[PDB]
RNA sequence: UAUCUGGUUGAUCCUGCCAGUAGUCAUAUGCUUGUCUCAAAGAUUAAGCCAUGCAUGUCUAAGUAUAAGCAAUUUAUACAGUGAAACUGCGAAUGGCUCAUUAAAUCAGUUAUCGUUUAUUUGAUAGUUCCUUUACUACAUGGAUAUCUGUGGUAAUUCUAGAG
RNA sequence: UUCAUAAUAACUUUUCGAAUCGCAUGGCCUUGUGCUGGCGAUGGUUCAUUCAAAUUUCUGCCCUAUCAACUUUCGAUGGUAGGAUAGUGGCCUACCAUGGUUUCAACGGGUAACGGGGAAUAAGGGUUCGAUUCCGGAGAGGGAGCCUGAGAAACGGCUACCACAUCCAAGGAAGGCAGCAGGCGCGCAAAUUACCCAAUCCUAAUUCAGGGAGGUAGUGACAAUAAAUAACGAUACAGGGCCCA
């Protein structure tokens, strides 16, 4: 009714933030941004709770407005900035660089990376349109647009962005038998090689994905994000190699690691 | 009787505010409470600290006594402290003076008055003068 | 509002309030293990009932199913940690049994009385209430605390307590004063 | 803890229902209430009535400052430091409250927009404006309105006429 | 896809294409105070993007036949054309067609009907309740109509009528507590004209200003949690097994 929703309640919040349901009644609604509200992760949720670099909103504000914080390129003065998938957060202090990549169980794990890989973003191709004058442009999954790409770029393809300039260095063509990342749903953050495509007519297109532990899982192309060749990733993966381990396995791990 | 042993769990260097976020662990057998000022005073040989940039918050006494967990922030400067710390905490410590405004209600009333009127005040005064005369 | 502050009932009241045998049993248990409230017994039974329910559910799922492999095992581990279940007895059938007596025996109220320290259960209760019991270093004034196997040796008088070190109590001071001024 | 007991008879089996019993994250209420952590609370009846007070305003290095306002000392002649006040710019369509409507409507899940609009944020984005196109077009920058100063009118109020 | 886009022909009371701001203040020379040049904020059309928004498809709703046909005057159903709309369409209007829904419950009538998630309830299967912490939706006396704006048919925005009622010097004026407390009234039935923006968070030109949003307490036997109201003492007569009666 009337207009757009400005606030957001600390229960109506997306699950993979793991915010304290009791302390606080409002969550941070991420502002208008590149990624979808459901997929995206705001900075205050990250900075205050994942890293523990702050303890309050005021603290977070202080951290931000002094302009030490940089996301993919620019600083972003606002608190509630949407940072989704594959996004690089470079903090000027101690040069602690991150890429926001999911974990085994679906959380944006604090993955610490050096300036070498934290220089390029991977971006899924949403659509390719010929714009004004007759110019082809490629659309990144983070809303971003790059004008004049490689002509052989289609949808579901993945693209390198050098961050310093809005330019493509290289791309990984969508192929069955190319190592991949899953970004949403019941199966999230798992990694496999893609066995076979299911093309389908009129919406929803599935792909069958197989991991190293011989466990098949089928997922829509919406959540599928190509990382590269089978064997070699283009991005360093979180601890446990980002393979969805069984509950029994987890229990075993717990029972094996009692070290002090 | 007891000199009180202070160790610090979960130590973050924290470069974004130059402060050091750590969990203060106080152990005071026989002694009633920590008394935070004393702890602050102590915190000087611990991290080359000054009684200005030392901050402590939390300090709930654990059940039974003796053990007391808290949370500490040692800044690199007094200046740093007086640009990142909330003012109330500073006031508590004894660094910045107790900031005085008024009662909230009074302020709100003033705001309402301002809203209900237009101008700087001089015009209003003049009008009043004319109403007072006639 | 806030929302997720959920309050659980923790005990079950019996469906028939004057079923005599049951009542007698409860009374006997209270006598044995010093109990202010029948709700304490009821509480423990409710807990046990919950465990039983879980066990039943697990049994319903077939032998060496994933759920059975997980949850049942976890339950067994939990029980071992509390004590209660024997180290030979780790096969779900045992869990289904478990009695009612055992939970009222592996709890501070009884666990203090078990090695001594009190020479009576009511005495033990009083001791627990008045803070002169530590789990190891931490004071517990909960009678139905449930001592947990690893802590089974470290139950002793607190560091800041009479008949366990520290200082004389309120009566001793009075006596001293009297002695001073005679 | 898949449970029942009392009551039709002179006694008996039923059929039955009535009692009791147990719970309420269901009210009210009755006396009694030493504690601790937690904390629902004008929904039900009348979406009935409502006195007063208060619940949306806002400024940075950076849209306007000749407040006849402080400040001024070490930075201040076009201003340079804050900074009320008023315009312009946003925001007041969020939140909060309530359940009278409303029965394939809402709503739930579910598609779709190849059937559309989208301030804002994020990216990208107008080499091409002129008009017979050498006596030409301010681009090394073109014209009047409101804050306050005064005259007020009025039984009054987020009314305000006139002039500069 | 008649898509995107390109290309031609034109067309437009020719939409826009920066007559702005602060901190910086260097490069080279033809020495003009020249041409240059580094960030940073605002602003601006297009296309994506998210926040969305309307619509939308399928499937599912509580009682009643003491509700058997219903809708078509004043669109019911469909066609065709326009109009209107941000866009689709009976969404309007013109004109033709006579359909459409129903006994697999249409249409009526009720409700002590906001819809879910859910809640209570201890086999299984259900029952009954969801006004209420989250999501939708509705409404801001009652109906209506608009304005500004990206975004309302707003309600702490206006406009009128209806009803209830304030202040007046009677000519006129402001109204809307289903925001918070507070009062009246009703009733079985419900709290302080308390304090603070610190936490949570949104809003602003914006770290700084604000927010009875929010939190903190007062009241509080709503329910739930946890547990004190004694603890052992030496005795003085009898137990209960017994060295033997
Ligand atoms: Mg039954
Ligand atoms: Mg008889
Ligand atoms: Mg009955
Ligand atoms: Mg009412
Ligand atoms: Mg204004
Ligand atoms: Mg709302
Ligand atoms: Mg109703
Ligand atoms: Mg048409
Ligand atoms: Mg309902
Ligand atoms: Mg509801
Ligand atoms: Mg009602
Ligand atoms: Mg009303
Ligand atoms: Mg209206
Ligand atoms: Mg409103
Ligand atoms: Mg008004
Ligand atoms: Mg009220
Ligand atoms: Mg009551
Ligand atoms: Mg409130
Ligand atoms: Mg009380």
């Amino acid at each position: 009714a009337r207009g757009p929703k400005k606030h957001l309640k600390r229960l109506a919040a997306p699950h993979h933030w793991m915010l304290d349901k009791l302390s606080g009644c409002y969550a941070p609604r991420p502002s208008a941004g590149p990624h979808k509200l459901r997929e995206s992760l705001p900075l205050i949720v990250f900075l205050r709770n994942r890293l523990k670099y702050a303890l309050n909103g005021r603290e977070v504000k202080a951290i931000l407005m002094q302009r030490h914080v940089k996301v993919d390129g620019k600083v972003r003065t606002d608190t509630t900035f949407p940072a989704g998938f594959m996004d690089v957060i470079t903090l000027e202090a101690t040069n602690e660089n991150f890429r926001l990549v999911y974990d085994v169980k679906g959380r944006f794990a604090v993955h610490r990376i050096t300036d070498e890989e934290a220089s390029y973003k991977l971006a899924k191709v949403k659509k390719v349109q010929l714009g004004k004058k007759g110019i082809p442009y490629v659309v990144t999954h983070d809303g971003r647009t790059i004008r004049y790409p490689d002509p052989n770029i289609k949808v579901n393809d993945t693209v390198k962005v050098d961050l310093a300039t809005g330019t493509i260095t290289d791309f990984i063509k969508f192929d069955t038998g190319k190592l991949v990342y899953v970004t949403g749903g019941r199966n999230l953050g798992r990694v496999g090689t893609i066995v076979h495509r299911e093309r389908h007519e009129g919406g929803f297109d599935l792909v069958h994905i197989k991991d190293s532990l011989e466990n098949t899982f089928v997922t829509r192309l919406n959540n599928v994000f190509v990382i590269g060749e089978p064997g070699r990733p283009w991005i360093s993966l979180p601890k446990g190699k980002g393979i969805k381990l069984t509950i029994s396995e987890e229990r075993d791990r717990r029972r094996a690691q009692h070290g002090l | 009787s007891d000199a009180i042993t202070i160790r610090t769990r979960k130590v973050i260097s924290n470069p974004l505010l130059a402060r050091k976020q750590f969990v203060v662990d106080v152990l005071h057998p026989n002694r009633a409470n920590v008394s935070k000022d004393e702890l602050r005073e102590k915190l000087a040989e611990a991290y080359k600290a000054e009684k200005d940039a030392v901050s402590v918050f939390g300090f709930r006494t654990q059940y039974g006594g003796g053990k007391s967990t808290g949370f500490g922030l040692v800044y690199n400067s007094v200046a740093d402290a007086k640009k990142f710390e909330p003012a109330y905490r500073l006031v508590r410590y004894g660094l910045a003076e107790k900031v005085e405004k008024a009662s909230r209600q009074q302020r709100k009333q003033r705001k309402n008055r301002g809203k209900k009127i237009f101008g700087t005040g001089k015009s209003i005064a003049k009008k009043a003068a004319r109403r007072n005369a006639d | 509002p806030r929302a997720p502050r959920t309050y659980s009932k923790t005990y079950s009241t019996p469906k028939r309030p004057y079923e005599s045998a049951r009542l007698d049993a409860e009374l006997k248990l209270a006598g044995e293990y010093g109990l202010k409230n029948k709700r304490e017994i009821y509480r423990i039974s409710f807990q046990l009932s919950k465990i039983r329910r879980a066990a039943r559910d697990l049994l319903t799922r077939d032998e060496k199913d994933p759920k059975r492999l997980f949850e049942g095992n976890a339950l067994i581990r939990r029980l071992v940690r509390i004590g209660v279940l024997s180290e030979d007895k780790k096969k779900l059938d045992y869990v289904l049994a478990l009695k009612v007596e055992d939970f009222l025996e592996r709890r501070l109220q009884t666990q203090v009385y078990k090695l001594g320290l009190a020479k009576s259960v009511h005495h033990a209760r009083v001791l627990i209430s008045q803070r002169h019991i530590a789990v190891g270093k931490q004071i517990v004034n909960i009678p139905s605390f449930m001592v947990r196997l690893e802590s089974e040796k470290h139950i002793d008088f607190a560091r800041t307590s009479p008949f366990g070190g520290a200082r004389p109590g309120r009566v001793a001071r009075k006596r001293a004063a009297a002695a001073g001024g005679e």
